[PDB]
């Protein structure tokens, strides 16, 4: 959010958590924080990042927070969190956090994975079956467009 | 607000490639359509319909507080759109309303109350909402900014050593979220594949804006002794079990 | 390469000494700067633990390349800008962020060398402690090639910009060194101050005042001796030769090879800022703090007689050259037109498909998955299917094309004027014609789908965004 | 983390 | 008319609508236009496909002129194996009205088809 | 022009390091694995300078997850990011405890101006066939030129 | 407030310059800055403050009171106050008076389930178990008065009046003040509903795993705009007919 | 016409010393371009005797009298690049 406690809060919240979780040393997450180019709309938020990270997921892109003049001092101790100030293109996104802070104690976090491990768990027939269905959707949802 | 919300709706059913709301029901029952979204604070134009242009004698529409609730935006939305008879539960978050919805909404779905939910969250700017956030110190101070040198599209700054406060905008978003064998059977476009979700408060306190690491509890495990893997990680013995 | 250097012949760049007859090459001093030239070259040269003050090294400029080599040595450097922008600093922030070393803090402030005020509190906060709002700093080298570009103004047309052009090159030059001089509490932590002077003290004319300061500044090698500051202040004076690129010679950079066809040798900007950048060594550190330096990095220039008579020769004979061929030329053109009497571009379009995720195939994701077949209830499985928003930056698309990017594309930015109402879609008669397709909805004139994001792109980002607030939005 | 709060 | 059966245009991929247009508007047993406007408004449709599925200036048209279009097979042919996603995306609406002006451009020979039933189809029938 | 412009509010400081030094060891990884770099490039050995300026025992880490990792069987480029990140990984290790650099590996250029048959004035910074490094520049300023003599 | 004279201000225009005003620099500088060229500001160097003189054709607000026909409400008990079940003063001129009620209600509902105190919960389950689901239809609507219609009135306001108008602030207060747990948090809005929504979000919170207890439950607090307003939307009885 | 400054190092070029510059080398030029200017004729050149010093702060403490009396001897170069050679003729005496 651009607030001293909220941002230095959110950092170490997200460090202690891949280290108690185990997260090998040398595999930060990257940080998005898409409210320097959307601001904060209280309870839109999370629903704004949730979408930049099903398309986070979708593209293998990370975007950068390009008004990331200069990372604080503060935050290098989190050696679990990396900073992009620019976008990345990736190989491909497994999965994304996209964590919420809000008035009252609200903390929450959602997981979001890549479909691919969805449609994993399918059989042949059910996945071709399926994506005939979507192309024929998408044609329709298109012409609607 | 509720417009924002209308246009992110369709826009949401239109990314899951529904035209139709209508569609849900050849495949789920009118009782299995849902809207769990919500709102920090809701129409607060509305709001201040009531509180200031009707103190001060302004022509105010008569049903004002009907659009000042926070599930009226649901309940536009299904009266338009859906007209479903699914669970509707309207999340305050305040800030993290969007998340709240979509934890409401998966546990709403693993129950069974609803095959398709309407999760996200919604919220507008105004003069108030803005001044009290000022007074509470929690927006970023323009004047102060343009001192520092500091550009509108370069206030927001998350993470840096001269963050000052957050930038208020205003906005909806709206997700389709449902069952993966119902996304399947109908033929939607998968766009993710929502793991997990957790809300949480932090611990006694005497500062409400003050944030917290209360979501750490979702990285809890037990470590006292870890000498050998437990099988159930292992997803082999998970398949023949 | 000091034993590789000729015999009798005077090195491109060298180090001159002083004595009776005025300043002249030493082969001593010249042997240890290009030795430590060639260690700069292999191993590198670092500059850590070295507070530095630059001046004028805005962007393009060999100040900056300068800024660039110190930082990557790991200079703690305060640059200081006149143009105090987004664009300049974030210029700066990604020079540090591709270049800034360990250790290494770039320090951007606004700053008027032509200004006294300025010169003051530029040197009280760079000394002044971290709790008096300032830095605590003890400038190591001081680099002020703060210039303003002043061209045709002779001995009769002296004019405000070269009085004012005078005061930042040479009368607040001579104050901010002072004022550091005097905010410096040790005798045993000199600041190397690097002059640029020049080889040409009105050679050319017509540029003002230039020539008055730049040797004007050469009196602080003697001052060195005669004043108090010699132990807080050391003269590093980098007589600067042919740069390209740089405006004060971009003019020239077309005779520059008929210059270095001489045997002569004219330096790029990064040349430039590796001989400067020289001068930082140890061994010529300690040099300056011995005595002052005289560095002549001019190339061997100095020896061409008549130099401004030459360069306009140069000139006039590629331009006479230049203008033969173009009249043959064009009078050939109009021949072939005149005897002979008087390809299809296709203008592309947005493409708005609408198109959902990809899907692989399932060989491909059973190789990405294998394990996971069959084991996971697709009833408790809760999936985004579909998701929208309405923002500072539109649709989703839209915000994601411009967080993803920063720009739009041609399909982002059709949907930010549709968004914006700058444009509608039209089917039927417009004025008396037949059009299907995209209309100016504020002039109801067709627009080109090509065009649309030239005539509202510049709209769109100024009306979309954080910004300031519109009262127009918000009931006034 | 107790070594006996588990088993 | 798409493989599945007879349709809307919006329910044509523009290798299906070009297709169609050489089928109803050029004549194999005389390899033969039925008029040169209609090879113009299949040259213009053509045109609308290529800018439609082009993103990038600068880039030379396959038609430079419409007499490549006297043996429009081949022509065709080469067209939608360079705009290969144009067999596979549906006609937009922006082209879907392009098509029905082009139908109706005056100073043209009415199409021989009927396109769409609309205020039109009067039109369309009988001229 | 005498306007003060001056204001301690108005500093801009940049120090860290620290985050940009991954930020960049990643972005030229999947450059390397999306085959838009290859060592033979002078930018990548500038590139690789920088890092190693900025070498730390956490980025030392951050390099060897996506060495260690990287999943060479997709592709040659990936092959070609590991073989190369590795080697970068040692260099930075070893100059883990040394002071960082500054070094330019950039290809020496020269001017050239040709006209063109129009007669058009192009000006072209073309790279000196002779000079090639810094220290090739070097020798050539010590030897000067025969107007030097 | 008193129903049968619900205070309203109304817009006029003046058509005669008021007599001058004697008030601070600040104040003066705000309605110059408001009116202009229809407000004339002056020093009285012999003290420093100012004078204000509002011209014609400047706009006033003059008061006026309205006979309001919704004069019955089912109201807490006269005489009831937080300060006799144990709730501090500092709380009290904090939170809101909804959020006092929410308090009151919480403990004697965790003295209903034995529980005298919270903490005792996190000897049988872990501190992310303990939730509290619970909500308002309308939320602080003392403290969204004191926002939209005090601050614009001027009167002196909490700075963080905002917080206290936030639905789940009253959740978040009996967090910071008994339970202290890291359970589910999740505030219904059902504005008639609330409550039978909060049972049920509490119902699958348990259910899914998320928490072994939660605190359901709904709350809202009568005042005098939601009164007129429900009145404008004929939902309520008219006391005058009755 | 020189202004006397004294007792002004590196650490007080003051006012005094501003001002003595300007005198001393800024208006000394414009009195001299002023005088080309107003030269109708390209043969009756105006010599003009500057008085160099050779003591460019060789003792110091001078304020800025070095940098003006070293300014002045660009003259003898700009007599060749720039167009008023015909109008003004530098004789600079370096007085001691």
């Amino acid at each position: 959010t651009s607030t001293v406690a909220n941002d230095k809060n959110e950092s170490a919240t997200i460090n202690n958590m891949m280290k108690h979780l185990g997260r090998s040393e040398g595999n930060p997450v990257f940080g998005v924080f898409q409210k320097y180019l959307t601001g904060h709309p209280k309870g839109a938020a999370g629903a704004w990042m949730l979408n930049g990270a099903i398309q986070i997921l979708e593209s293998g892109l990370v975007p950068g927070n390009r008004n990331a003049d200069n990372v604080d001092k503060l935050l290098e101790q989190y050696e679990y969190v990396l900073y992009p100030s620019r976008s990345i293109q990736t190989d491909g996104i497994k999965a994304v956090s996209v964590t919420s802070f809000g008035f009252g104690q609200k903390g929450a976090q959602a997981v979001v994975v890549h479909p691919d491990y969805l449609f994993a768990v399918l059989d042949r027939s059910t996945y071709e079956e399926y994506a005939t269905k979507v192309s024929a959707r998408n044609k329709k949802t298109y012409r609607y467009m | 607000i509720t417009l924002y919300v209308l246009v992110a709706t369709v826009e949401a059913l239109l990314s899951a490639g529904i035209t139709d709301p209508y569609e849900f029901y050849k495949y789920v029952h009118v009782s299995e359509v849902g809207n769990c979204s919500g709102s920090g604070m809701g129409g607060v134009s509305a709001l201040r319909g009531m509180f200031k242009d009707r103190y001060a004698d302004k022509p105010v529409q008569n049903d004002i507080l009907q659009e000042s609730f926070i599930n009226t935006m649901s309940a536009w939305v299904n009266m338009l759109l859906l007209s479903s008879s699914g669970p509707i539960k309207t999340p305050v978050g305040a800030c993290a309303t969007a998340v709240e919805s979509v934890d409401i909404g998966i546990e709403t779905i693993l129950s069974g109350k609803a095959k398709v939910v309407l999760v996200g969250g919604y919220d507008d700017f105004q003069e108030e909402g803005s001044y009290e956030f000022a007074n509470m110190n929690a927006t970023s101070n323009s004047i102060e900014e343009f001192k520092h040198g500091r550009t509108p599209k370069e206030m927001s700054r998350p993470t840096t050593t001269t963050r000052n406060g957050f930038m208020e905008a205003q906005g909806s978003g709206i997700q389709v979220i449902m069952t993966a064998d119902l996304a399947l059977k109908m033929g939607v476009p998968i766009h993710a594949v929502l793991a997990m979700t957790a809300t949480a408060t932090d611990k006694i306190g005497r500062s409400v804006p003050a944030p917290g690491k209360g979501i750490l509890t979702t990285a809890r495990e037990h470590h006292g002794n870890l000498k050998y893997p437990s099988p159930l990680l292992n997803i082999k013995y998970r398949k023949r079990q | 390469v000091s034993s590789t250097i000729p015999s009798q012949t005077i090195p491109f760049l060298h180090i001159q000494k002083k004595t009776k007859d005025g300043w002249e090459y030493n082969k001593k001093l010249s042997s240890l700067y290009l030795d430590g030239l060639e260690s700069a070259a292999i191993n590198g040269l670092t500059f850590k633990d070295k507070y530095v003050l630059v001046t004028g090294a805005g962007a393009g400029s060999i100040g900056a390349e300068i800024l660039q080599g110190l930082i990557s040595g790991g200079a703690k450097v305060i640059v200081t800008t006149s143009r105090f922008s987004k664009k300049v600093t974030e210029y700066y922030q990604n020079m540090y962020a591709r270049y800034g070393a360990a250790g290494s803090t770039l320090i951007v402030v606004p700053f008027n060398q032509g200004s006294k005020q300025d010169v003051d509190a530029l040197v009280q906060y760079i000394y002044d402690e971290p709790k008096k709002g300032g830095l605590g700093w003890d400038l190591d080298a001081i680099i002020p090639f703060a210039a303003i570009p002043e061209n045709g103004n002779g001995l009769d047309n002296i004019d405000s910009k070269s009085e004012f052009a005078h005061r930042i090159m040479l009368t607040n030059l001579l104050r901010l060194l002072g004022a550091v001089k005097s905010k410096k509490p040790t005798d045993t932590r000199p600041a190397q101050c690097i002059l640029p002077l020049s080889p040409n003290h009105g050679t050319f004319g017509f540029d003002g005042l230039y020539s008055e300061s730049k040797i004007s500044l050469e009196t602080l090698f003697n001052r060195w001796y005669s004043e108090d500051w010699g132990s807080k202040l050391t003269v590093c004076g980098a007589v600067i030769g042919w740069t390209r690129g740089t405006g004060l010679m971009s003019a020239n950079n077309i005779i520059a090879e008929g210059i270095e066809k001489l045997g002569v040798r004219t330096f790029s900007q990064k040349e430039m800022a590796f001989n400067i950048l020289g001068l930082l060594t140890p061994e010529i550190v300690q040099l300056c703090q011995e005595e002052p330096v005289m560095a002549d990095l001019n190339g061997g220039l100095q020896f061409i007689d008549n130099l401004k008579d030459f360069t306009s020769k140069l000139r006039t004979d590629l331009l006479e050259t230049a203008d033969i061929r173009r009249a043959v030329s064009i009078e050939s053109a109009i021949e072939q037109k005149v005897v002979n009497g008087d390809k299809v571009m296709v203008e592309p379009r947005a493409n708005m498909k609408f198109d959902f995720p990809t899907l692989k195939s399932y060989d491909e994701i059973k190789q990405i998955a294998p394990e996971l077949e069959g084991m996971l209830d697709l009833e408790n499985v809760v999936v985004v299917t579909g998701f929208a928003e309405v923002g500072p930056w539109g649709n989703s698309r839209t915000r994601w094309e411009m967080e993803a990017y920063g720009e739009f594309s041609l399909e982002g930015a059709i949907e930010m004027a549709w968004i914006m109402g700058f444009i509608k879609y039209h089917n039927g008669n417009l004025q008396g014609k037949p059009y299907s397709g995209w209309v100016d909805a504020k002039t109801q004139t067709p627009i080109d789908e090509k065009d649309i994001k030239s005539k509202y792109e510049e709209e769109i980002l100024e009306h979309s965004g954080i910004r300031l607030i519109e009262p127009e939005l918000f009931n006034g | 983390q107790s070594n006996q709060s588990y088993v | 008319k798409n493989a599945n059966g007879v349709c809307d245009l919006q329910e044509m991929t523009y290798k299906e609508v070009a297709n169609r247009l050489v089928e109803l508007m050029y004549v194999k047993k005389s390899h033969r236009w039925i008029d040169v406007s209609l090879r113009n408004m299949y040259g213009d449709f053509l045109r609308r496909v290529e800018e439609r599925f082009t993103s990038s200036a600068g880039t030379v048209s396959l038609l430079q002129n419409f007499n490549q279009l006297n043996e429009p097979e081949q022509f065709t042919a080469d067209f939608f194996e360079k705009f290969p996603q144009a067999g596979k995306q549906l006609i937009s609406e922006e082209d879907c009205d392009y098509f029905l002006m082009l139908a109706a451009r005056p100073g043209q020979k009415p199409v021989p088809f009927v396109p769409v039933l609309d205020e039109r189809f009067e039109f369309f029938f009988k001229k | 022009g005498i306007q003060p412009t001056f204001s301690a509010l108005k500093s801009r400081t940049y120090d860290s390091y620290w985050n940009w030094a991954r930020q960049d060891v990643l972005s030229m990884y999947f450059d390397i694995i999306f085959g838009k770099l290859t060592s033979v490039d002078r930018e990548t050995i500038n590139q690789c300078i920088q890092i190693m300026n900025r070498a730390n025992p956490t980025l030392i880490k951050f390099m060897q997850y996506h060495i260690d990792h990287c999943p060479e069987y997709k592709g040659e480029t990936y092959k070609l990011a590991k073989r190369l990140g590795q080697q970068l990984i040692d260099n930075c290790k070893q100059v883990l405890t040394e002071d960082p650099v500054y070094k330019d590996v950039s290809r020496i250029t020269g001017p050239k101006t040709k006209v063109s048959a129009k007669g058009n004035i192009e000006y072209e910074e073309t790279q000196k066939d002779s000079v090639r490094k810094f220290e090739q520049y070097v020798y050539e300023m010590a030897q000067g030129g025969a107007m030097t003599k | 407030y008193d129903p049968k004279k619900k205070q309203m201000i109304q817009e006029i225009v003046v058509q005669h310059d008021l007599e001058p005003f004697e008030c601070s620099k600040e104040t003066a500088e705000q309605y110059k800055h408001e009116h202009g060229e229809k407000c004339e500001i002056f020093e009285i160097e012999e003290s420093g403050e100012y004078t204000v003189r509002i011209l014609k054709g400047a706009t006033l607000y003059v008061p006026k009171a309205l006979r309001f026909d919704r004069l019955v409400a089912g109201q807490i008990p006269t005489g009831w106050d937080a300060r006799t079940y144990g709730i501090p003063e500092d709380t009290i001129s904090q939170v809101d008076p909804i959020t006092l009620y929410v308090l009151v209600a919480t403990v004697e509902a965790l003295l209903s389930a034995g529980i005298t105190d919270p903490y005792e919960f996190y000897k049988y389950v872990h501190v992310s178990e303990v939730g509290n689901c619970s909500g308002s239809g309308m939320g602080g609507v003392s403290a969204l008065r004191g926002m939209f219609k005090d601050r614009y009135a001027d009167k002196p306001v909490q700075n963080d009046i905002l917080q206290e108008s936030f639905i789940n602030t009253m959740s978040a207060w009996v967090n910071m003040l008994l339970l202290s747990s890291s359970g589910p948090i999740k505030t219904p809005v059902g504005a008639c509903a609330t409550a039978v929504e909060s049972v049920d979000i509490g119902i699958e919170t348990i259910l899914s795993g998320k928490a072994k207890v939660v605190l359901v439950g709904g709350y809202d607090d009568f005042q005098e705009e939601g009164s007129y307003e429900f009145a404008n939307m004929n939902a309520t009885s008219n006391s005058i007919e009755e």
